């Protein structure tokens, strides 16, 4: 039972994590092939989307930038500036905006002031790199801005604010591996539970052919059969199910045994010691006449047996010989 | 490829080796509980079923079998030896006087056996007296 | 002399007819004896069966008495192994029962009631009364020898004790050698008495029928011979009667002197 | 990025709990419900165990014992005469016991005494030895 | 379980395997002088981030032990909020906690140095970073639980007893273990219940034996047929013959009972 | 002068008829009784030849004497059975056991002749009883005797049965006593006063003394052991008279040796008085290796007596086989057959015709007497 629910439950297990995959795993691939091949497509793309897409097709990027609004407040000017420069953002200010945004974002100009210098030339292919840049902090906004800026702390001053202080910028990539380990750590117990109940599933397939098929038999036909497989047995079996008749069944046994124990059970306590007479069965058969007189002879009068036999034959023959001649 | 393999080798300790350490105190119970309870849950239900069964089991085994097992195993014994020495001997009532006189004698035959040993003493006395004759 | 030869002829008429006519009746006699021969043999049929009957009549004295005895005598060795269990069982009906309850415990009662008075009351008074006379006697051994005092320490004792020492040793030492000798006589002494007495009951009556031994068969043997003489008596009356016939012929002696 | 300040994850552990959430919280929160479900299948399983013990035995014992009933009836056929003696059960009960009691007390007697001759003989001899004291009277 | 972690961790330390008897008590001693004298191989890489004062330690070599004592409170400012309360604890037995805090920073520097070197190969890496991982590992991972299913029969052979109790004993096994002891006591009866399926073969044997004994009673039961009707009339005189055993001794004793029965009256 | 020869012939042929009677003296007496009375009555001798058969009928009326005869005939032998001992006991004991090599031949000719000679001598009480019946028996007695031969042979039984008590009761006395003494002589009255239990009474009176001296007899050697203790008890007896013994105590220089001087009585007094009981068993101990054989010989003599008894019974079977030859003697009539063959061989027909003319010539001389 219940794999379909469990598989539906298993679908819910994947549903939480893979809901992001709908947008961060499923959406990116089509735009991923639309990004590397962006330059082939940005040509016709930059004639209708910059008005329509920003309002409709690429307004969805504002939804993800919403959680980053604090930092995106400066970035918020970018959708503001693009809206007012639609004829000028199609091919021109896609590189100029970085310089414009750099002046308002000196803490983040570190990327932007470096971005404005190299973006002007290859802009029609470089704009793709810039796009990643404002996407380089989106999820990082959960982690990057506040935490990395919290470097000057006494617990992390000497160790980090001296040697690791130069890693203020490169630390961005350190986030990406952490979620991967996090999922594996999220899978430290998840896989173990997934290891066996998925395995147990094929044991719940066995209780189909063994157990649940039998309960299907139990439900209708065996339940009626219970009406049948017990009506006959009340003669011998079903009476005892209530203990009051169990003695009555024993009483019927006592009715059956009334003659047996009356006769058989009398010798029951004495038959165990009657095995001694069984040893007497052979003795009383052949050893009875031998041990009658030899009870004293074979014990202590062993040497006294030979003179008795000597007088039995050497001297008693003559008298019996007269009878033997008559008996001949 | 060595760097590729070592780079891959740092991923299992988040996933593979951790459960042999952490879930070895936190997750391995699934293997432990399920298998024994699979046997435990079945037998514990049978105990009550055995409690349901014992009333019939105390009937077929003891009241039916062990009652009648005791009865059957002695009707052959009584028909072999028990009926021989009283039931048959009624027809042999001429012999029962002698047949019952013999067990009386086997308790008293050695009493009369003094006569034969009272003759062997003559042989024994001569054997004992041999040493005196030599001396 | 006129009528001297007239009277006899009248009576002799039919009388002289049968004088020598009996020579014809020679044929009539052997019918009679053969008639008796059937009579004689038929009465022998009374004796014909009796000879076996009398032998059978003594054959009654054959198996019933003599060989109901020897059958036990004959079958003694045939089953002597079981005879020690079967026959004695019947034989030990009373003789062994009497021995077990009476003879086995006959002597125990009188051991303690008779031994003490017969063993501790024999030499006491003599031993009790001998101390005074020894005191009177020892004076003579000294007062009649007085000069021995310096030599009276030890060896003067042996002058009268020497003849008693070794002889006393023999009479006391025999107690040990007779320890296992007399302890067996009592049991054997009583058993021989009853065994001899019980089987002498057999002997005393068996010493009487020897007088009657000359009576069991002697009379019967003559009974069979009592009727053998009857056959011997038959041949007696045969010569005489046949003697009449051969001598009937001799009547022709003087007759041949006539023709 | 928080790995460098992972000491500050002590405060960010609450924020780090969301990293548990989308993958591991759904894992245990649902598997906790699975504990109810595995109870539910056990409830269905436990119901079957009672029924099969009832139904199978009631039918498995059914056909077999009927065949064995005939032998018991045939065993009653072996007691056919005593079945006629059942109407006289008062009288016929004593007779076979008398066939036994005259022999079922010697069997314990015969077996026990020969094994206990070393010790039981003296106790048995006590009653018999008194009547052999008649040897005093035969001379007196 | 965490107690053994101290024994194993510097067992791997080729020069600190033996001091394990005192190591949890002299780990700060190890961090005092062995931190440079003996910890120059493994933890020295972590000491690279601590070089500034270690470089300053070169200037204060005369009182470096005195100065490292000054640094002890800087070990405390490392735990000025996280571990002020466990500071007393971690010295002896909760040393695994600061090892749980030692591994707290160990995974970071590896992540830190990885971030630095990955910051040079990111010309296209992010184009392949946020996307490739979600489809390769995760697809296998759901199927890799089946891989754990096979091996969770091998390695837990000595661990199944080890890991059955720890957590469930407070909620589930609290009564189950007592039931577990009871069940194993009754396990012998349930084992025979497996043989109860085969019990019909000896169960049918019982009724066969009397039938087999009935077969032996052939020509005996048929006489037992006669032994009832012919002989039942004969038990009634047999109760008179029951007195014969006592009467049998009375036979030879009939004459002598007159001098014997008075003895019983005397007693 | 031959006319006188014919003249005397008439007389002599009358006298010749007076000689035919002297052919048979058994017939001479009968013929002359009726011959002198009448000549036609002299022919009744032919009828008197038939009287012998009628004489057998007379024996039927003589059967009253026959029954009274056989009784005293047994009285003739029964009293002389004392003399019948040597002649018949020897005869019965050695018929088969001694003469078997020649028993079949010697018995009916030699052995039986001697018994008849003994019958001539000792049973002379009976030879006359059949010698007087040698001539008058078969004509008279044989009719009734053979009719009563079974009667005289069964009426004879109930005195032999009284004297067959020797053998008939022997088995009873041998058999019916042992079974009887088990249940009858077991309850014999106290102090029997009969010969049959006299030897038992001999045991009883001998038991009357043996039981009294039973333990002492088995301890005659131990009798001096208590006497030896009495020597130890003599020390207490000596100390009893210490008030007289002080005289020897004064002689300290003489006290040393006199103690063992008294040792003579300390040893000889109990020694001499102990020679009585020891002598009671010493006389038998020195010959115990031979007296015990005598004790068992009495039991063997009982079996030896058994040997004598089974000798006779087996020897009794021996005569019965010889008694079968005695029955064969009743079948041995083949010996007397030639004595009867001459009887049948002499029955010729031819001399009968010759005498017919002879009597015809002889009887003719009677008619001429009228001259």
């Amino acid at each position: 039972m219940t794999m379909d629910r469990e598989k539906e439950r298993e679908l819910e297990l994947e549903s939480a994590m893979y809901t992001n995959c709908l947008l961060l795993g499923l959406d990116p691939n089509v735009i991923g092939l639309g990004a590397s091949n962006g330059t082939p497509r940005v040509g016709l793309f930059r004639h209708s989307n910059p008005k329509l897409g920003e309002q409709l097709l690429y307004f969805i990027l504002s939804s993800l930038r919403g959680p980053a609004q604090s930092s995106k407040d400066f970035d918020k000017v970018w959708p503001i500036f693009d809206s007012a420069q639609s004829r000028d953002f199609r091919k021109v200010v896609q590189a100029i905006i970085s310089e414009l945004e750099s002046q308002g974002a000196l803490p983040r100009s570190n990327s932007r002031v470096s971005s404005l210098a190299t973006c002007c030339g290859p802009r029609f292919v470089e704009l793709l790199w810039q796009l990643s840049l404002h996407a380089l902090r989106e999820v990082h906004r959960r982690t990057f801005p506040a935490d990395v800026a919290s470097n000057p702390l006494p617990s992390s001053l000497t160790d980090v604010s001296f040697s690791h202080a130069a890693t203020l910028l490169p630390v961005t990539k350190a986030r990406i591996v952490l979620e991967r380990r996090r999922f594996l750590k999220n899978a430290e117990t998840a896989v173990q539970r997934q290891a066996m109940w998925s395995n147990l599933a094929h044991e719940m397939t066995a209780e189909f052919r063994g157990l649940c098929a039998e309960e299907a038999y139990l439900q209708q036909e065996l339940e009626k059969l219970n009406d049948l497989r017990n009506k006959v047995k009340q003669e011998g079996e079903v009476w005892d199910d209530l203990v009051s008749s169990s003695s009555q069944n024993s009483h019927l046994v006592s009715k059956a045994t009334r003659l047996w124990d009356s006769i058989m059970a009398r010798k029951g306590q004495h038959e165990v010691l009657a095995s001694g007479p069984i040893e007497d069965l052979i003795a009383h058969r052949e050893h009875r006449y031998r041990i009658s007189g030899s009870a004293l002879l074979a014990a202590m009068d062993q040497s006294s047996q030979v003179p008795r036999a000597e007088l039995l034959s050497a001297h008693s023959d003559d008298s019996a010989s007269l009878a033997d001649d008559k008996e001949l | 490829s060595i760097a590729s393999d070592l780079g891959f080798a740092v991923a299992p300790p988040p996933s593979q080796e951790e459960l042999q350490s952490f879930a070895s105190s936190n997750g391995e119970r699934g293997d432990d509980l399920i298998r024994v309870l699979r046997e435990l849950s079945v037998v514990q239900r049978k105990i009550a079923d055995l409690q349901v069964e014992l009333q019939g089991r105390k009937d077929d085994k003891n009241v039916a079998h062990l009652t009648h097992v005791g009865e059957m195993q002695k009707k052959i014994e009584t028909l072999s030896r028990i009926t021989q020495i009283l039931k048959d001997v009624i027809q042999n009532k001429d012999r029962i006087i002698a047949r019952l006189q013999q067990p009386y004698s086997l308790d008293c035959i050695p009493v009369e056996a003094e006569y034969q040993k009272q003759f062997s003493e003559l042989l024994m006395k001569a054997a004992s007296d041999y040493g005196a004759l030599t001396a | 002399l006129s009528a001297r030869n007239l009277q006899m002829n009248g009576v002799l008429g039919r009388l002289a007819s049968t004088s020598q006519e009996l020579a014809h009746y020679h044929s009539g006699e052997e019918d009679g004896i053969y008639l008796a021969y059937s009579d004689f043999h038929a009465y022998l049929a009374g004796d014909s069966a009796c000879t076996k009957e009398l032998n059978q009549w003594f054959a009654k004295q054959l198996d019933t008495g003599p060989y109901r005895l020897v059958a036990e005598e004959g079958k003694s060795k045939c089953s002597w192994v079981s005879l020690d269990d079967t026959s004695n069982m019947l034989r030990d009906l009373e003789k062994s029962q009497h021995q077990r309850v009476a003879e086995l415990q006959r002597l125990r009662s009188i051991f303690g009631t008779s031994e003490r008075q017969w063993i501790e009351a024999q030499v006491e008074n003599a031993k009790q009364q001998a101390i005074l006379l020894t005191l009177k006697s020892q004076v003579t051994s000294v007062e009649a020898h007085i000069h021995f005092d310096l030599h009276s320490l030890r060896r003067k004792h042996a002058d009268l004790v020497e003849e008693i020492s070794t002889l006393y040793q023999k009479e006391e030492k025999l107690l040990s050698e007779t320890i296992p000798e007399l302890c067996w006589e009592l049991a054997q002494l009583q058993d021989t008495y009853i065994l001899q007495g019980d089987y002498d009951l057999k002997v005393m009556r068996q010493e009487l029928y020897i007088s009657k031994q000359k009576v069991f068969i002697n009379h019967l043997v003559n009974q069979l011979a009592r009727h053998q003489f009857l056959k011997l008596a038959c041949q007696l009356e045969k010569k005489n009667m046949l003697g009449a016939f051969s001598l009937l012929k001799v009547i022709e002696s003087e007759l041949q002197g006539y023709l | 990025e928080d790995v460098h300040q992972l000491r500050l994850l002590h405060n960010r552990y609450l924020q780090w709990r969301f990293a548990i959430a989308r993958a591991e919280s759904v894992m245990y929160i649902q598997r906790l419900t699975s504990e109810e479900t595995l109870f539910n299948v056990w409830h269905a399983i436990s119901e079957l165990q009672d029924h099969v013990t009832r139904q199978r035995i009631g039918l498995q014992q059914l056909k077999l014992e009927i065949k064995l009933n005939s032998l018991l009836n045939d065993q009653m056929v072996s007691l056919e005469d005593w079945a006629t003696l059942e109407r006289d059960h008062v009288s016929s009960l004593v007779g076979a016991i008398s066939d036994l009691e005259a022999n079922t007390l010697r069997l314990p007697a015969t077996g026990g005494t020969k094994a206990d001759t070393e010790s039981l003989k003296a106790a048995m001899s006590s009653a018999l030895d008194v009547m052999q004291a008649m040897g005093s009277s035969i001379w007196s | 379980m965490a107690a053994k972690q101290m024994e194993e961790i510097q067992k791997k330390l080729r020069l600190l395997s033996y001091p394990r008897a005192n190591a949890p008590a002299q780990s700060l001693l190890f961090a005092g002088m062995e931190r440079y004298a003996l910890l120059e191989w493994l933890f020295f890489k972590l000491l690279g981030d601590k070089s500034p004062f270690s470089q300053q330690n070169l200037q204060g070599d005369a009182g470096v032990r005195d100065e490292e004592t000054v640094r002890i409170q800087y070990l405390a400012e490392i735990a000025k909020f996280l571990g002020i309360t466990p500071t007393v604890d971690i010295e002896a037995i909760q040393g695994h906690g600061t090892y749980e805090d030692r591994m707290e920073m160990l995974r970071n520097i590896v992540d830190l140095v990885e971030a630095s070197l990955f910051s040079d190969n990111q010309e296209w890496s992010i184009d392949e970073q946020v996307a490739k991982d979600i489809q390769l590992i995760d697809a296998i991972a759901e199927r890799q639980s089946l891989i754990f299913s096979e091996e969770c029969k091998l390695f837990p052979a000595d661990v199944q007893i080890q890991s059955i109790y720890p957590l469930p004993d407070v909620s589930e096994l609290e009564t189950k273990l007592s039931e577990q002891a009871k069940i194993l006591s009754n396990l012998q009866q349930k084992v025979d219940d497996l043989a109860a399926k085969h019990a019909y073969n000896p169960d049918e044997e019982y009724t066969e034996v009397e039938s087999q004994l009935r077969a032996r009673l052939e020509s005996f039961l048929e006489t037992a047929r006669a032994f009832n009707t012919i002989y039942t009339k004969e038990i009634r005189p047999w109760t008179h013959m029951m007195e014969v055993p006592q009467l049998h001794g009375f036979g030879p004793a009939a004459n002598r009972l007159l001098e014997a029965y008075n003895m019983l009256l005397k007693f | 002068a031959y006319d006188q020869q014919c003249d005397e012939a008439t007389r002599i042929f009358a006298e010749y008829h007076k000689r035919l009677q002297v052919y048979v003296n058994q017939a001479n007496d009968a013929q002359r009784s009726v011959n002198s009375s009448n000549e036609v009555l002299s022919s009744l001798s032919a009828n008197s030849e038939r009287e012998a058969v009628y004489s057998t009928v007379k024996g039927t009326k003589s059967a009253d004497d026959v029954i009274l005869m056989e009784t005293t005939r047994e009285r003739n032998i029964r009293i002389v059975c004392d003399l019948l001992a040597s002649r018949m006991i020897e005869r019965i004991r050695n018929s088969f056991p001694a003469y078997e090599g020649n028993g079949i031949c010697s018995l009916p000719e030699l052995e039986t002749a001697k018994l008849g000679f003994e019958y001539d001598g000792e049973i002379t009480d009976e030879m006359k009883t059949v010698i007087v019946n040698s001539l008058r028996g078969p004509p008279l007695l044989l009719q009734a005797i053979a009719a009563y031969t079974l009667r005289i042979k069964t009426l004879i039984s109930r005195e032999m049965e009284k004297i067959d008590v020797r053998a008939d009761a022997e088995m009873l006395r041998y058999k019916f006593e042992n079974n009887r003494v088990t249940d009858n002589s077991s309850s014999d009255v106290s102090s029997p006063s009969n010969n049959q239990l006299l030897e038992r009474q001999k045991a009883h009176v001998q038991q009357f003394l043996a039981t009294e001296d039973a333990l002492n007899k088995a301890a005659e050697a131990r009798d001096l052991c208590h006497k030896f203790i009495n020597r130890l008890h003599g020390s207490a007896d000596t100390a009893t008279h210490s008030f007289v013994g002080g005289t020897t105590q004064s002689g300290s220089n003489l006290r040393q040796f006199e103690l063992d001087v008294w040792g003579k009585e300390r040893e000889a007094a109990g020694l001499r008085a102990s020679l009585n009981t020891l002598l009671s068993e010493i006389q038998r101990l020195n010959k115990l290796c031979a007296e015990r054989k005598e004790a068992e010989d009495s039991l063997k003599k009982k079996w030896k007596k058994i040997e004598e008894f089974d000798a006779r019974r087996s020897e009794l079977e021996t005569i019965y086989t010889t008694l079968l030859k005695a029955n064969m003697d009743a079948v041995a009539f083949w010996n007397q057959q030639p004595l009867a063959a001459r009887e049948y061989a002499s029955a010729t027909v031819i001399p009968a015709s010759e005498v017919v003319v002879d009597i015809s010539n002889s009887a003719k001389d009677f008619i001429e007497k009228e001259v």
